[PDB]
């Protein structure tokens, strides 16, 4: 994995030795080359993971997250170069450096063979993200957004450090390859109960769990667009990746300890989706939709059946692409009306027809339209939770009603109806913006032709 | 612990040297000359045994040899010695320097009638060798077995197995 870490590192001289006008072009070009190179991680086998070294490996779980991670960086650089056009050159290079450093931490968060190196990169992803949100955010509440984002995360993860060092001292190694073969059954005790909670609550925070989700609608709406894209697309999926690694060790206690965290998810995806029926802010609606979609991934990991893991990893990749596109579309309106209010600018299919087609496709992939990988992940989670308990289909099916009822409402409020009369700075769609929407949607649609590369280690 | 083992009262009875300190200090140099051998056997036994209970008999030899020192003064030179310890006995600090004429008379009468040379300045502070037949005490501190020390380090120092082994550092 050292053929991906060193090009990402070499993007630091590439953004700091460039001309004052070429720093977006060079970083976009070479990060697109790194994203093209990311497809060599598809050397996956039906029995063995792709094990590079003592430090780095990549199974079929980490590989789609890595391809999505290395693909998201040129897209964040395309989204972020408009609102940072008046920016100082040094601060512009600092923003590009924080995105590069965040990519560098993510691509060896997902490949960390050993779990405390996973912890160090997993908690190292805070600091560039914190700096991006609290420095290049727009409003007053970006500082409170950074405080909530930092102190839910570290409150969840500082027990995780102690739990991982306990596993290091007890088992002898936090190598995930050794812990596949030295895993012992975790019995029923209070020590093992708080062992389970210390292993899980960090990822429950970063997914987010319902009830712990309160950092997210502050951290998504107060971030800039590259921050919103990286929290939606990747930084929620650190929790899912970490759960799918750490629930190996947490058996058979999970089979009676996951009950409060499934209910909180199965009712919470009803609540947050319901919140999306009444959100006046468009970016907050996309944030609460992200909570609603990651609650299904929480249920699918906690029931730990194979169909559930396959649906959860397909749902993570699909939701990453879809929610990143939704934040980019909301940014496309915010760069024209300079307010995130969803009822402000209406009727925008008369004014931006092709951008309304991109809104339509992103709204259809939000509501899980088949055969998209959104519906593949949604459907497989619903199948495995029907296997879990037959009554859950109620809480599933009702959610699939409400997920439609805000996916099209967002389509009808922003793009349909009579347009706002007193708004006249509605420019035609830039080629940068349509390129950004197409680079989100066209991989999301091509992955319907071959979904087997985004279905985890147990396809 | 154990019973302390003391000698009886009959074991300690000996004919004491019942003279005053000025009588002793007046005869001190000739006592250090003539009564050398049992005194040094006793003080050697006293620093080697480190226990007075194992030094009584030699000590009795001291109390045997001092009295024969004084009787040999009493048989021959009782009156110049009597004047000399009286003159020593007058002073508070008991100065030898205030009594040099009685010292000269006592030393002359002793050297004539008994043939004793007074030790010079420096002789009585010498460290002398003592020929005894008593055994050397093999454990005068009544000590016991010292504990076994920890084993030392040996063997050639090989490198560390797989480096530091600190969570993920492969060196
Ligand atoms: C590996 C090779 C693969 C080759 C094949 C490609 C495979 C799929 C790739 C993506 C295909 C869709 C891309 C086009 C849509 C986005 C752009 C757009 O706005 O188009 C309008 C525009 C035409 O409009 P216009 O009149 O010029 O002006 C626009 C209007 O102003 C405003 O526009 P509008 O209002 O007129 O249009 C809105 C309308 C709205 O219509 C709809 O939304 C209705 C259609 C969707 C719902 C109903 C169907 C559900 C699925 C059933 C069909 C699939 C399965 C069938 C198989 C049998 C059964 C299983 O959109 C459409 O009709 C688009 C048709 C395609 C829709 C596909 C489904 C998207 C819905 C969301 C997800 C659904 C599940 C996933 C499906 C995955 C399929 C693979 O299109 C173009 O200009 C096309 C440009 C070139 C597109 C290239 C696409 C491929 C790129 C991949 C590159 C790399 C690989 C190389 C292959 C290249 C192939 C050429
Ligand atoms: C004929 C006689 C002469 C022949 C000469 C032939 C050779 C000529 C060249 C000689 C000079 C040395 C060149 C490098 C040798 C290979 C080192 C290497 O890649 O180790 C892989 C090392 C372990 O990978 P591996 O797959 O297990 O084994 C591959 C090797 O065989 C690993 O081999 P190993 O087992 O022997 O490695 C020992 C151990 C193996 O590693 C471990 O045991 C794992 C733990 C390592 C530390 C993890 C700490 C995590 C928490 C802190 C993270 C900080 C933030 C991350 C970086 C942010 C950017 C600043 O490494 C360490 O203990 C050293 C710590 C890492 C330093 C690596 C050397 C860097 C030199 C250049 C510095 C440039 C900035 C680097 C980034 C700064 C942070 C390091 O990878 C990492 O730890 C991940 C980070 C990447 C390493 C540094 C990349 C070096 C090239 C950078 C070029 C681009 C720079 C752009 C500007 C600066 C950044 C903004
Ligand atoms: C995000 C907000 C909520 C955060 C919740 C975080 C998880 C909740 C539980 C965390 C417990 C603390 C870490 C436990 C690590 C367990 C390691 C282990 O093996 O323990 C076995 C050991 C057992 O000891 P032992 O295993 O060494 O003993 C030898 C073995 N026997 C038992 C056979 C003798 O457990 C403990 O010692 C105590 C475990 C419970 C700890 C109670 C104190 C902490 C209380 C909860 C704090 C939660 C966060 C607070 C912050 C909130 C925000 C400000
Ligand atoms: C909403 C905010 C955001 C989300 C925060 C987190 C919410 C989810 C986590 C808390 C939910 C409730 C606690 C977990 C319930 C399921 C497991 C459990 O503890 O069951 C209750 C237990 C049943 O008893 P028993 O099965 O005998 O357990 C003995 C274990 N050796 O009952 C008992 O033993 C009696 C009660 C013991 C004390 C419980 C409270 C302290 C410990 C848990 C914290």
């Amino acid at each position: 994995m050292l053929k991906y870490i060193i090009p990402t590192m070499m993007l630091m001289p590439l953004t700091w030795l460039s001309k004052n006008s070429m720093i977006w072009i060079n970083t976009t070009l070479h990060s697109l080359l790194i994203s093209l190179t990311s497809l060599l991680l598809l050397n996956q086998f039906g029995d063995n993971s792709l094990n590079f070294s003592l430090t780095f490996f990549s199974d079929s779980l980490s590989t789609p997250l890595l391809i999505l991670t290395m693909w998201l960086l040129p897209l964040m650089l395309m989204a972020s170069q408009h609102h940072l056009s008046k920016e100082n050159l040094a601060r512009k290079k600092l923003f590009i450096s924080m995105l590069i450093l965040l990519q560098l931490f993510l691509i060896m968060t997902f490949t960390a063979t050993e779990l405390i190196f996973f912890y160090i990169m997993f908690e190292a992803t805070l600091v560039p993200t914190l700096i991006i949100i609290t420095r290049w955010g727009n409003q007053t509440e970006r500082l409170n957004a950074g405080l909530y984002f930092l102190f839910y995360t570290l409150a969840g993860s500082l027990p995780l450090l102690v739990a991982l060092i306990y596993i290091q001292n007890t088992m002898g190694s936090l190598n995930f390859l050794i812990l596949q073969y030295w895993v012992q059954p975790m019995p029923n005790s209070w020590s093992n109960t708080f062992m389970w909670l210390a292993c899980m609550m960090a990822f429950m925070v970063k997914m987010p769990l319902y009830g712990l989700h309160l950092w997210l609608p502050k951290a998504h709406v107060e971030a800039p667009i590259a921050g919103s894209m990286v929290l939606a697309a990747i930084l929620l999926k650190l929790g899912g990746y970490g759960m799918m690694r750490i629930t190996l060790l947490l058996n058979p206690i999970t089979d009676f300890m996951a009950y409060p965290f499934i209910m909180l998810s199965l009712w919470g995806m009803i609540m947050t989706s319901s919140i999306c029926l009444r959100q006046t802010d468009l970016k907050s609606l996309i944030a609460y939709s992200s909570v609603s979609h990651m609650a299904l991934v929480i249920v699918a990991i906690l029931i730990q059946t194979p169909w559930s893991y396959m649906g959860a990893t397909a749902l993570m990749i699909a939701h990453g692409l879809t929610s990143s596109m939704l934040f980019c579309l909301a940014n496309s309106n915010y760069e024209r009306v300079h307010s995130r209010t969803m009822i402000l600018a209406r009727g925008l299919q008369t004014l931006l027809p092709l951008m309304a087609a991109w809104w339509l496709l992103a709204s259809l992939t939000n509501l899980a339209l088949p055969p998209s990988i959104n519906l593949i992940g949604e459907l497989f989670v619903v199948m495995s939770t029907f296997s879990w308990s037959n009554i859950t289909i109620i809480l599933m099916g009702l959610n699939m009603v409400i997920t439609a009822l805000y996916s099209l409402y967002m389509l009808i409020t922003t793009q349909r109806g009579k347009h706002t009369h007193h708004i006249n700075n509605i420019l035609p769609s830039f080629t940068r913006e349509n390129a950004l929407m197409s680079l989100h949607m066209l991989p999301l649609l091509l992955l319907s032709l071959n979904p087997k590369i985004i279905l985890g280690p147990l396809y | 612990p154990g019973i302390v083992e003391l000698p009886s009262l009959e074991d300690l009875k000996v004919q004491e040297v019942k003279v005053s300190s000025s009588v002793l200090k007046a005869a001190a140099h000739h006592y250090g000359a003539q009564c050398d051998k049992p005194n040094k056997e006793f003080m050697l036994c006293r620093w080697e045994e480190k226990d007075p209970r194992r030094c009584l008999e030699e000590g009795k030899l001291v109390n045997q040899c001092a009295l024969e020192f004084f009787r040999q003064i009493k048989r021959h030179c009782a009156e110049p010695f009597t004047e000399y310890w009286t003159c020593i006995d007058y002073s508070g600090l008991q100065l030898f320097r205030r009594c040099r004429k009685e010292q000269a008379q006592f030393d002359k009468c002793v050297l004539d009638k008994l043939g004793w040379v007074r030790p010079d300045l420096g002789e009585l502070s010498k460290v002398t060798k003592v020929k005894t037949d008593r055994p050397l005490p093999e454990n005068p501190y009544h000590s016991r077995a010292r504990p076994e020390p920890n084993p030392e380090v040996e063997g050639d120092l090989k490198p560390a197995r797989h480096g530091s082994r600190l969570f993920f550092w492969t060196m």
